[PDB]
């Protein structure tokens, strides 16, 4: 569908892409490395230097 | 046999914490604490709320303490340490642990700070 | 060059590092191009579709999901992939089913979640298109 | 008094022995995972110089550091190379990501400075936090108007040995200037320049990170290894000391009790 | 101090009442307790508990408390031994406890310091090594012709601050047969009976021990040098592999 | 402490350094005369000035290097130049080195031509550049035991004798 | 240790704090007296309010140097008081 | 009131310079300089340059350096450390504070030092 | 001058691939025998084998389990040791050297095992 206004970016659609085939992946496919591709668990604070800081927004 | 198993079970438990946080005192202090497990942090702050928990004040320290004295009784005593080990009050800062009597002056303690804090 | 070279490449695991492939599909955002020997160079967003790597051994098929297709003048195929179907051990009829129902709800959620759930049903499709 | 100091040092050599090698285990797994992230560089870096663009495309600066910053000359190496690049223009933004490089990033001009993101390299180099994070660069910070886009990661170059090196991004409006761009049959129905432009920040900042993590896990393991031979000779003079000192203490009271007599 | 070693041999004490209350002489181990310098009231505690598990009838209790002249508790741990000796040479079989001997050599210290002998090494006798050779050398395990008595002796030696190396422990260590270090580090992590088994050794081994222990044990001890070697891989993630977990857990749970 | 007060000078011998397999073993650093430094044979001196020195930087350099990088290539003319140094001043049991057959080494150790060499094969290059001069340059070995020292001539014809070997080794 | 245990109190003095800067070098962490309220003036006391409890202050300042580093804004504000005093 | 206000100032300083060294000694010797602060590692180079400084040739012990004894009046020696204390001599490298005088000859050997030997 | 140059050989080779084998053990005990270059896996594994061969049955423990004790002299050991060196016994397992005396007992030890093998 619509990923550049609807959306946010390429990027974003080809992680919810991505999110798609791996939490879809067959039981037996499942395994530590799309655990860690599932994991995340950075945090967004955007410094104010001059203001706007975003606090630690989850990933 | 005599103070009862609770009270016996307690002090085991506190003990046990004081000796793995002594334990942990060179990774902590030269190391440093970031490098450690969720556990051993965990028990960190349990066992220094807890050291700096023990110190109660004392009615012929006025001169030096300048804080009343508080007089604790054995069960009350033994039912604080217990909630503290449990992990019923993790959320109170250290210093409302330091030179006061039972949980419920911590408690007192703790709103107080939250007050002057504003 | 001789024949067609194709760099098939997953963030976990390199699928191909240049290859010898006797045909390749490329699921497109226009449609799926055949590039097999020489060509001309190209540059294309790869649709989440099966880009079967046809082989004289056997065309063994892999669903995408996601990446760019773009050729370089000298018989060059860097196709970048991320999530491969490895044969048809990846087909999984219940659990897309059960996001595609369970998350559809959340597809008018918020604009951008709201279109990146309607995308993802749309490629959860694709994937029951594979299923076959 | 001896004995407590040799046993504070003895702990220090077992800790850092102990780690030495899970910086051993951890390099092994970072250079496993890294090695896709070059493939993905490589595979679209070599086609871009088909294309060489390279052109002058206010501006947008990321550096690449862990979270963790127990040793090793990484930050230094990134502080200095971004203090360099900020005198040179300092209308440039300080994009970060991790939180060291942000906590050197105080002292030298802390108002250019724009994103910051901790707690991002401790576990694994990962895809979706490295999707999240161009997808907000993008939407938020406008990174496609912004002429070079300079990326600061050290390269592991050698198995010990690591420098910052840097990766420009040609912009959308500029990647369709490209000299070689009329021999690619594009369609304007794609907008085939900024999806590329996207798919090409998002692939060069998960390499240039997955690089760093594992330079970055290089240097403390040496960093590790030295420290444990260090302690080791630590260990061997204050034994001897120890020995010393207990032998002459006992001859203290020896000589004392006999002048008792 | 206060590290439990008089519970080992109380533990013995009360063990031994299984067989002791039988027929089969030969299983029978009648148990002596010496007193060295000790306060009157632990003695006093000491003997009400050893009523209380009715171990009484078969122990035999000398006291040389610390208000009993200094040459008594030198001799308490000689007369105790020629007690034990009694049963050993009559073909019974007897356990000793001789207790506390650091005051033993210290009661030897004042005796010999006032009467003018010439002292030694912190003052100490010089005679103080052949004093508890003597003393302990008299336990054995007399042969069939002579009746097959046993005499097992288990002194408890003190040490201030852990230093096995001062000049009693040294010249004991070089008598016994094996040690049982107790520490107090372990008894605060939780480790109740605190024998530090890294440290401990028996010279006779698994010659006198039951053969189930025998075929159990091997693998325990294996196991026990195993997870002591990895326990530094404790305080983090600890992965390591498979191998160094398993042995975390397998140590742990032991 | 006192017997080194008492005397005038000492040589350590170092334990690790003669695991290693420095034979002398002897701690430059820690090891110094006080008066002999007056009394040494003037050609010594003249070939030695420098030794002492190289030495020097040699051991607190490489206390600093404990890392395989590029350092500053200055650092590591030092290094390359101290093994080369060490590595020379070894001996073996009852084999005394005169002097007249001594002074070419330490000539062609400072001069720099060492640095080519390989490590194991330092000592080979004593023993076969030892029966190169015996065997042409005897008049040069000669001189320097009789008169004492080295003229500038003398410092030529040693100089052209070790890149004539150095070439041909 | 005699004339420790002898004295109601001590003054304790060290080299180290007189090289970083500290002209009487008195080490507050160890220099204590047996008599506190009793033989101080009032006007440096109780009304004062901290001077009956400055010596926790200069105790807990020392007690977070770097070992307990600076965690919050609590943290920084009693770094720079205990410094500046 | 004897040797002066600045030359008291300057000597309290170099010491303080000095002693930042030995107390952050055991800390370089494990992990290393790259594990301070900034303002620790421009004190401990601060105090490598200076404890360097302080060598000076004697006119005795020439045959021990190879070098001429040298002397330095007070008012010279005075002014060289409050220059280098100033932080006006940190790019130059601290070698060159070896057996020298005043900071004119650190000048000159810093750049025969960068002359030929760098 | 006492054992011959030959024995000092011998012996100084022994104790370096111990040595250098002891040294790789840590790298062989995370990865195993992969990360060994070609030579440091031909060091390695002699160095095993000699390991192996230090071993000697003993004529007092006849009794103990089975093993007939061989009084092998230390001209018959040099020679077995430098047999080992050079490298010609590589496909002999490293078994064929435990509690075993002489080289041809070595050498017996691997037909025996190559007898009940095939
Ligand atoms: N098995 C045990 N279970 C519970 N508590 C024990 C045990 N062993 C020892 N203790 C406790 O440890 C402390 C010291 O042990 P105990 O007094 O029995 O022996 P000890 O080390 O010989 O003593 P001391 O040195 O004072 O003579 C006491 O408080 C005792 O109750
Ligand atoms: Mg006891």
């Amino acid at each position: 569908s619509a990923w550049r206004k609807a959306g946010i970016s390429y990027a974003a659609y080809l992680n919810v892409a991505a999110q798609a085939i791996r939490s879809s992946l067959k039981t037996e496919l499942q395994t530590a490395s799309v655990l860690n591709r599932s994991q995340t668990d950075a945090f967004y604070t955007q410094y104010k230097n001059g203001t706007a800081a975003s606090e630690p927004t989850p990933i | 046999a005599v103070v009862g198993q609770e009270h016996y079970d307690v002090a085991s438990k506190v003990q046990e914490t004081l000796q793995t946080y002594k334990s942990l005192q060179d990774i902590i202090a030269i190391l440093g604490m970031d490098e450690l497990s969720e556990q051993d942090k965990l028990t960190v702050e349990r066992a220094r709320k807890i050291q700096r928990f023990l110190s109660q004040p004392f009615a012929v320290a006025e001169v030096f303490t300048g804080i009343p004295g508080k007089l604790v009784r054995l069960k009350d005593t033994v039912a604080s340490f217990k909630a503290v080990l449990e992990g019923k009050y993790d959320n109170i800062p250290e210093h409302a642990f330091y030179m006061v009597g039972g949980i419920e002056d911590v408690v007192a303690k703790a709103e107080k700070l939250a007050a002057e804090a504003n | 060059s001789s024949g067609l070279k194709l760099q098939f490449a997953l963030p976990h695991e390199t699928l191909y590092s240049g290859s010898e492939v006797t045909q390749v599909n490329l699921p497109a955002k226009s449609g799926r191009i055949g590039v097999l020997a020489n060509h001309v160079p190209t540059v294309e967003q790869l649709l989440p579709g099966v880009v079967e790597v046809m082989e004289g051994s056997n065309s063994k098929k892999f669903f995408i999901s996601g990446g760019f297709a773009t050729v370089q003048p000298d018989s060059q195929l860097c196709v970048t992939a991320i999530e491969a179907f490895p044969l048809e051990s990846f087909s999984q009829e219940n659990i897309k089913n059960l996001l595609a129902e369970a998350k559809k709800n959340v597809s008018s959620s918020d604009a951008r979640e709201a279109a990146e759930a309607a995308i993802q049903v749309e490629v959860l499709e694709n994937l029951q298109s594979v299923l076959k | 008094e001896v004995e407590m100091r040799l046993k504070s040092i003895k702990n220090i050599e077992k800790i850092t022995k102990t780690m030495k090698i899970v910086a051993s285990t951890r390099l092994s797994k970072a250079e496993k995972a890294k090695i896709s992230a070059k493939k993905m560089d490589e595979a679209e870096q070599l086609f871009y110089k088909n294309a060489e663009t390279k052109n002058l495309d206010k501006e947008l600066i990321v550096a690449i550091t862990s979270d963790k910053g127990l040793c090793g000359s990484i930050h230094s190496q990134l502080a200095k190379a971004v203090r360099r690049h900020l005198n040179d223009q300092p209308n440039a933004d300080i994009v970060t990501i991790g939180d060291k490089i942000k906590m050197q990033l105080l002292r030298t001009h802390p108002n250019n400075i724009k994103l910051s993101i901790n707690g991002i390299g401790k576990d694994a180099p990962t895809f979706q936090e490295s999707a999240l994070i161009a997808d907000k660069l993008l939407s938020v910070m406008k990174a496609g108007t912004y002429p070079k886009i300079s990326i600061f990661y050290n390269d592991p170059v050698s198995s010990l040995s690591f420098e910052p090196s840097e990766k420009p991004i040609f912009n959308a409006k500029t990647i369709e200037q490209s000299p070689s761009f009329g021999k690619f049959e594009i369609d304007t129905d794609a907008n085939v320049p900024r999806d590329l432009f996207e798919y090409t920040l998002a692939n060069q900042m998960l390499t240039a990170m997955a690089q760093g993590y594992a330079a970055e896990i290089s240097a403390r393991r040496n960093a590790m290894d030295n420290a444990s031979k260090n302690a080791g000779d630590m260990i061997n003079r204050y034994s001897i000391l120890y020995n010393r000192t207990r032998q002459a203490v006992i001859t203290n009271e020896l000589v004392d009790i006999i002048t008792g007599a | 101090r206060q590290t439990g070693k008089t519970a080992v041999a109380l533990d013995t004490i009360l063990n031994q009442k299984r067989w002791n209350n039988g027929s089969d002489e030969s299983k029978k181990l009648y148990c002596v307790y010496v007193a060295v310098g000790q306060k009157r009231s632990t003695v006093a505690q000491l003997v009400q508990t050893l009523e209380q598990h009715d171990a009484m009838k078969y122990s035999i209790i000398v006291a040389a408390t610390a208000s009993e002249a200094a040459p008594l508790q030198y001799l308490a741990p000689f007369t105790a031994a020629s007690i034990g000796e009694w049963f050993r040479d009559n073909g019974k079989h007897a356990l000793i406890v001789y207790d506390d001997l650091s005051k033993q050599a210290v009661a030897y210290r004042q005796l010999s310091l006032l009467l003018r002998r010439p002292p030694g090494r912190e003052a100490y006798p010089g005679d103080v090594f052949y004093l508890h050779s003597r003393l302990l050398e008299r336990a054995a395990k007399l042969s069939e012709k002579e009746g097959s008595g046993s005499l097992t002796a288990l002194p408890v030696i003190e040490t201030q601050g852990g230093d096995v190396s001062a000049y009693i422990p040294t010249n004991v260590i070089s008598i016994t047969d094996g040690q049982i270090f107790l520490e107090a580090e372990l008894f605060y992590k939780g480790i109740r009976p605190a024998i530090n088994v890294g440290l401990s050794v028996s010279r006779v081994g698994s010659a006198a021990q039951v053969k189930a222990l025998k075929q159990v044990a091997g693998s325990l001890k294996l196991f026990l040098a195993q997870y002591r070697e990895v326990a530094a891989f404790a305080q983090f993630g600890s992965d390591l592999d498979a191998s160094t977990k398993q042995t975390l857990v397998r140590g742990e749970r032991l | 402490t006192n017997v080194i007060s008492i005397t005038d000078g000492q040589i350590f011998l170092e334990a690790e350094l003669f695991y290693k397999g420095i034979r002398p073993a002897i701690n430059v650093g820690l090891s110094v005369s006080r008066v002999g430094s007056a009394a040494q044979v003037k050609a010594l001196k003249q070939v030695a000035g420098s030794l002492k020195l190289f030495l020097a930087q040699y051991r607190e350099v490489a206390a600093f290097a404990q890392f395989g990088s590029d350092l500053d290539a200055s650092t590591k003319q030092t290094l390359v130049r101290g093994e080369r140094l060490t590595q020379l001043l070894k001996q073996n049991q009852y084999s005394p080195l005169a002097t007249e057959e001594q002074v070419p080494l330490i000539y062609a150790g400072v001069n720099g031509h060492l640095d080519g060499i390989e490590l194991s094969r330092i000592g080979e290059f004593e023993s076969s550049f030892l029966s190169y001069l015996k065997s042409n340059h005897n008049e040069l070995l000669t001189e320097i035991r009789e008169k004492g020292e080295l003229s500038k001539e003398l410092l030529a014809s040693l100089k052209s004798a070790t890149e004539s070997f150095v070439a041909t080794f």
